[PDB]
């Protein structure tokens, strides 16, 4: 059956609207590449790393803003919006750059439209963590999901009562309960023959904490290969 | 049916049929509770419904790939109702300043508060923790799985029968299959950071305890 | 800290 409860089908529409308005689909995009440094790999290119540090300052904002448009997220306080974030921004930047992937080019379109191969993206600043990412987005596409799956996903990783440095985990495992139930329902009613759909896409997180948690790590040796410093916002999110 | 093509009784029997029945250092108490179970382990795979039907050479690799996480989910199952501590399959417990002391405290910390806790927090039963067990067995992603495509199905077959599972036990609860399936991400981090401290013992091709000198003078 | 995080978050 999977009727669409009134209740479910408006959290539904809030998550698609938040995740539309602050992170543009692929399709609905003009994009635009460059030459320099699509050639070899190599351990950092600084041009590169400008362009998409600044890019990656602007997607944290636009997190934020997604966050702020989750049903009861503005109700937490402030410690534990902040720490929910702060846990959470890669696994999210992640899950959104790998909806960005276009399999026959082998890119990543960004949301200025600038889209870079493969060797761009490790020369960028993603280095050891290029193919993971890449392997990553490869392992979405049988999925075929849609904006409001892929801002359920990004809404269910950022409301983890599973954090530590919480004030108030139950009341987050609540906020989580009705996230969960939407995409249940939600899955299937796209794809009624196949119900797996939902554990299967659900388990991707498993996959996604142990890449972000690479990327974590990818943040330090940056911090160490770059000549000057991180973002401030950067900085204030990942350390 | 769902539970007919892997029943869940089958599964509750494998995880009870390898249930078990402090002088050195905590570290050294657990590995010596590890190296038990993994005399059990494969006894207990064959207990799961489907297993012994794949290639020997996948059963070996789904073993190799999740013999951490599936021991470490065990004990901390078995732990439930222990305070700040776990309990070993040899018996002994290993309290939380003890893990510290041996400067494993924070990995032990993830398991108690992240695993432990969390099974108490919502009264996992055996069944469930045999289902997650089982589903971590039949990991599809191992790398070296001639058909990956069989392990996806015995997997999604274990999908169906703890949702069916909880939504029959469990009626006034319709997210507790989610609730379960979310305690996996914690248990595959927590597994390789335990395998990240087990790195030399993995990787060993010297000469261990210091026989090497020993001979280098005789 | 969190000087920019908090700015985000008043709004
Ligand atoms: C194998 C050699 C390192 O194995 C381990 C080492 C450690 C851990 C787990 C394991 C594993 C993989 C299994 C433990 C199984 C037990 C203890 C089963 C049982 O008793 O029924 C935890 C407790 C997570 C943290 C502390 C250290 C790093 C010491
Ligand atoms: C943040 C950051 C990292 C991860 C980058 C990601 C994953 C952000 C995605 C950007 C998008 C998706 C922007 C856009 O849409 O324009 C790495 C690990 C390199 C360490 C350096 C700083």
């Amino acid at each position: 059956s999977y009727t669409l409860t009134p209740e479910v089908g408006e959290l539904i529409e809030k998550v698609r609207k938040a995740h539309q308005e602050t992170f543009p689909a692929l399709c609905q995009l003009g994009k635009y590449t460059t030459n320099n440094s699509s050639e070899q790999r190599v351990s950092l290119d600084i041009d590169l790393w400008d362009k998409f540090s600044e890019l990656s300052t602007k997607c944290i904002i636009k997190t934020v803003e997604f966050a702020k448009q989750l049903p009861g997220f503005t109700t937490l306080t402030i410690a534990d919006q902040i720490t929910l974030l702060k846990a959470a921004c890669l696994d999210i930047l992640i899950l959104r750059i790998c909806t960005r992937y276009t399999p026959e080019q082998d890119t990543m379109t960004f949301s200025d439209g600038l889209t870079l191969n493969r060797t761009q993206m490790h020369n960028a600043g993603f280095g050891p963590l290029t193919d993971l990412v890449f392997a990553f987005a490869n392992q979405l596409l049988p999925l075929e999901m849609d904006d409001a799956e892929t801002g359920l996903l990004s809404a269910i990783c950022l409301i983890c009562g599973d954090r530590q440095d919480l004030e108030q985990p139950d009341r987050v495992d609540m906020l989580q309960e009705p996230l969960l139930e939407a995409l249940k329902v939600y899955v299937r009613k796209r794809r009624p023959s196949r119900p797996h759909m939902f554990p299967k896409m659900l388990m991707k997180i498993t996959d996604l904490r142990s890449i972000s948690a690479k990327g974590a790590e990818r943040v330090i040796t940056l911090k160490m290969e770059i000549p000057g410093s991180m973002p401030p916002l950067i900085q204030e999110m990942l350390e | 049916s769902a539970n007919e093509d892997m029943p869940v009784e089958k599964i509750l029997e494998a995880e009870l049929a390898v249930e078990p029945k402090s002088p050195n250092d905590p570290v050294t108490n657990i590995c010596q509770a590890a190296d038990k179970q993994l005399f059990t382990l494969v006894e207990w795979a064959k207990r799961i419904p489907h297993f012994s039907e794949l290639p020997l050479d996948d059963q070996v690799i789904l073993l190799r790939a999740g013999w951490n996480e599936l021991l470490i989910a065990s004990f901390s199952h078995r732990s439930i109702a222990v305070k700040d501590g776990i309990l070993l399959a040899t018996g002994l417990h290993v309290h939380r300043n003890s893990a510290h002391s041996a400067g494993v405290g924070a990995i032990f910390d993830r398991v108690l508060t992240e695993l432990v806790s969390k099974m108490r927090d919502m009264q996992m039963d055996k069944t469930e923790l045999g289902c997650l067990r089982a589903i971590v067995l039949f990991n599809p992603d191992s790398k070296g799985l001639s058909n990956p495509a069989e392990v996806e199905a015995l997997r999604e077959k274990v999908y169906a029968s703890l949702e069916a599972y909880c939504k029959h036990k469990y009626p006034e609860q319709p997210g507790r299959f989610a609730k379960l399936l979310l305690r996996l991400p914690a248990l595959r981090s927590i597994g390789l950071k335990c395998l990240e401290h087990l790195f030399f013992f993995k990787l060993i091709g010297d000469t261990p305890i210091d026989t090497f000198l020993m001979e280098m003078l005789e | 800290k969190h000087k920019i995080l908090h700015r985000l978050l008043q709004d």
